[PDB]
């Protein structure tokens, strides 16, 4: 059970550690997202804007 | 292996020349830090004793092994540079053997000029 | 000192209950934290607490040491069996604190 | 016994494995075995489960432990204390606090309604911040105690010097 | 010891490095998710304020 408990060990490690990277790469993506979206929200604005001064 | 060439998995080697004090050390280890150690043992010339732990407990088990006083470090050799470590290790240890023999060879040539002198 | 009097006595019944309740809360979570730690799973523990009678604490504290011991592991299990209340020695009373002898499964002796 | 004396109510705290089995009594279930086996029968087993809380990590498990070992020896080194001073004054039962009854209800029957708690503290708090909190408590009503009972020895001498001048 | 207490210290192990990962994990993407929210709004609040 020598090596059999140590890659039990060694599994699980490499399975704990990716996980958390998961998690972790999820925020980065999220927070890449949020500049992404907020760059969408701009220029439907500015359009809405151009519209009216357009009416002028 | 192929962990323990990086710094992903973590490994406690060190050495202890008592194998009942560390009984002492798996019984605290056990009740404080719980089953996160796998513990094996072989028998030297010392005792290789090993403990296996996660990565962000690494300081805590040292504590409890520094007070009963082991050389569990988590790499007990400082020649690592060279990958796989032991590659290193084995030509510094080249090189210390006929250096203290160069030594001993510099101590004899002294010893015979000046022990009739002195 | 008239005033001080009553007022001493009736502050240390009103402290004595809360102390009570706050002292029971630690050794209940700790007994449940310690657990957790070192047995992992089960998630949810199974906790009594044990009211013995006068006399037989002694005849108590072995028959849980000789049933649940074989749980904590054989290398945890220590024989030291036996109480010293007097002064002329200090081995023979179990705590975990201490390298001299360890409890072998999770168990709390509380003495009012 | 004969090594100690003991009049008074005692209690063993344990806690085990859910899946666990006794090994003294192999066939049985842990609670079944509290009520029938252990000490002749006559052992009463009381509730004392809790659920659980909020626990920061398994990194965090480490450092609350620590804690809980060192709240646990100071809170029990104040209760002592009150103890020792109700005791001493001799106006309160001696012959009781050690199952003198907490909220009018004797302590075996105490501690069998207790399960966890609520005067101020919540499953729904943090367990770092119920270490904290509980201690807190602790050494504020002691504190308390040795302040009124350090003014109650410094009214006992001016009372004797007084009583000395009227006639002495 | 007995392979068999060892087993069980093995199953036990796994189970809190499981443990680890997911509780903090779980955290991560939980303020991510605030961060998100509170982030996207303030770029746009601060370009619409000069647009106008």
């Amino acid at each position: 059970s020598q090596k059999n408990g140590i890659a039990t060990l060694l599994q699980a490690e490499k399975e704990a550690h990716e996980i958390v990277s998961k998690a972790r790469k999820y925020r980065q993506d999220k927070l890449k997202q949020a500049k992404t979206d907020a760059a969408k929200e701009i220029d439907s604005y500015k359009i809405q804007k151009d519209k009216e001064l357009k009416e002028f | 292996i192929a962990a323990a060439i990086g710094a992903s998995v973590n490994y406690v080697t060190g050495v202890i020349a008592r194998d009942k004090v560390a009984t002492l050390e798996q019984i605290l280890w056990r009740v404080l830090r719980g089953n996160l150690f796998f513990k094996t043992v072989e028998i030297e010339q010392n005792a290789f004793i090993v403990f296996s732990h996660g990565d962000l407990i690494i300081k805590r088990i040292r504590k409890i092994a520094e007070s009963l006083d082991a050389n569990l470090y988590d790499v007990d050799s400082s020649n690592e540079g060279r990958s796989q470590q032991l590659a290193k290790v084995n030509k510094n240890l080249s090189d210390l053997y006929t250096v203290l023999k160069t030594t001993s060879t510099t101590l004899e040539s002294e010893l015979y000029a000046i022990a009739k002198e002195l | 000192e008239q005033s001080l009097r009553v007022q001493l006595v009736r502050l240390a019944k009103t402290a004595y209950v809360d102390v009570f309740i706050n002292w029971f809360h630690i050794k209940a979570l700790r007994v449940y934290v310690e657990s957790v730690l070192r047995y992992g799973l089960p998630p949810h523990f199974n906790i009594k607490i044990i009211a013995v009678p006068p006399k037989n604490l002694s005849k108590c504290k072995s028959e849980l040491i000789d049933a649940f011991g074989f749980l904590g592991g054989n290398a945890f299990m220590k024989d030291k069996k036996g109480k010293i209340n007097k002064q002329d020695t200090s081995l023979h009373q179990y705590a975990s604190l201490v390298d001299t002898e360890y409890e072998p499964f999770v168990m709390y002796i509380i003495n009012l | 016994m004969a090594t100690a004396l003991y009049t008074a109510n005692d209690f063993i705290l344990i806690s085990l494995p859910q899946n666990a089995q006794p090994v003294t009594a192999p066939g049985s279930k842990t609670d079944s075995w509290f009520n029938e086996t252990l000490i002749g029968g006559r052992a009463f087993v009381s509730d004392f489960k809790i659920p659980e809380f909020k626990i920061g990590s398994l990194d965090t498990l480490i450092v609350e432990s620590e804690e809980l070992s060192k709240v646990d020896n100071q809170i029990g080194a104040s209760i002592g204390k009150i103890i020792e001073i109700l005791q001493g004054l001799n106006e309160t039962s001696t012959n009781a606090y050690r199952t003198l009854p907490i909220n009018n209800m004797p302590v075996p029957e105490y501690l069998e309604n207790f399960q966890w708690q609520t005067r101020k503290f919540k499953l729904d708090k943090s367990i770092k911040d119920l270490i904290t909190l509980i201690s807190n408590e602790s050494s504020q009503l002691d504190a308390d105690v040795r302040a009124t009972y350090a003014n109650y020895n410094s009214a006992k001498t001016n009372l004797a010097a007084a009583e000395r001048k009227k006639t002495g | 010891l007995t392979p068999n207490q060892v087993n069980d210290e093995l199953n036990k192990m796994q189970a809190f490095i499981r443990k680890e990962a997911e509780e903090k994990a779980k955290e991560i993407q939980l303020k991510a998710d605030q961060e998100y929210e509170i982030e996207k709004t303030n770029i746009v609040r601060n370009e619409t304020n000069n647009i106008d």
